[PDB]
């Protein structure tokens, strides 16, 4: 008898939830008695932008309509070169602190992800730039 | 447009402006009184016939 | 938002969002002052008419 | 997004001529609204939606 | 300091009815005015001194 069962009828409905602004009318007893949703109808919008349920005849103003973007496009210089980063970080010899050497870095694409993976790095705190955002911002010089 | 003159094209700024309270809706109401007034002065000076 | 961490970008942006919002107040207040003189000058014209 | 210049708007065909060293077109608002695509030499006008 | 709800005032008997779920009553001014005592289900009535 473990296979095949005769059960009664049953019905159930399921819905999902969205983040919305609702106007709820608490009665004198404090239980919910009326409710409206702003983002359903223009009449609902003008109801909930005046904080009332009955609105008198007249013109009214509500949220400003704006055109949502359809897609995204990113344009960077078409050059594809590796910046001389590792050789700087893997240089056999470093100059003295009083004799610091300044190098020009340009005309290349710099990838900081490979630098992130180096274990013995100690000091990494970037003030004017968020450290995680160095992989998507173009550097003049 | 309070929500866009301040944080135009920035969703997070608009969210940040939301917690500032009933400030933007105050100006939309305040300037509406000025806007509707200009439809009364001319409706009072010129509509005496 | 493309140059600063979210932890204290709020501190930075607040120094920019309060200036713009306070700037918008000066314009609104000036609108109330000006529209009060025009209204007082409209009722001077209405009597003339 | 041009060289990190993130924003929301539309791209149209412009007629203003840019000097070889000029890439950022500003306005009275003193914010960028006219740039040139790095891949080409064409000047693009940017206006909000 | 009801359940951490710090406040000051004098508490009297409240004829207002709370549903068994509801805990804190709020007024138009958006502040607490009635609390349910954990030991006694009777509803208090917060009002400033």
């Amino acid at each position: 008898s473990s296979s095949g069962w005769t059960a009664g009828a049953a019905a159930y409905y399921v819905g999902y939830l969205q983040p919305r602004t609702f106007l709820l009318k608490y009665n004198e007893n404090g239980t919910i008695t009326d409710a409206v949703d702003c983002a359903l109808d223009p009449l609902s919008e003008t109801k909930c932008t005046l904080k009332s349920f009955t609105v008198e005849k007249g013109i009214y103003q509500t949220s400003n309509f704006r055109v949502q973007p359809t897609e995204s496009i990113v344009r960077f210089p078409n050059i594809t070169n590796l910046c001389p980063f590792d050789e700087v970080f893997n240089a056999t010899r470093f100059a003295s602190v009083y004799a610091w050497n300044r190098k020009r870095i340009s005309n290349c694409v710099a990838d900081y992800s490979v630098l992130y993976n180096l274990a013995p790095f100690f000091t990494f705190k970037c003030y004017g730039v968020s450290p995680t955002k160095l992989n998507d911002l173009c550097f003049t010089n | 447009d309070c929500t866009m003159y301040i944080c135009g094209d920035s969703t997070e700024c608009s969210n940040l402006l939301l917690q500032y309270g009933s400030f933007c809706t105050q100006l939309k109401r305040a300037l509406t009184g000025i806007a509707v007034e200009q439809d009364k002065n001319t409706q009072e000076v010129f509509a005496q016939v | 938002f493309s140059r600063l961490d979210k932890v204290e970008a709020e501190v930075q942006i607040d120094r920019l969002i309060t200036g713009r919002l306070q700037s918008l107040q000066t314009y609104v207040t000036q609108q109330l002052i000006r529209a009060a003189e025009i209204r007082a000058s409209a009722n001077l014209a209405a009597t003339k008419m | 997004n041009f060289n990190g210049l993130k924003g929301t708007g539309v791209l149209t065909e412009s007629n203003k001529k840019f000097l070889p060293f000029q890439q950022f077109g500003r306005d009275i608002a003193d914010t960028t609204d006219a740039v040139r695509d790095p891949q080409t030499l064409e000047i693009l006008d940017i206006t909000p939606c």
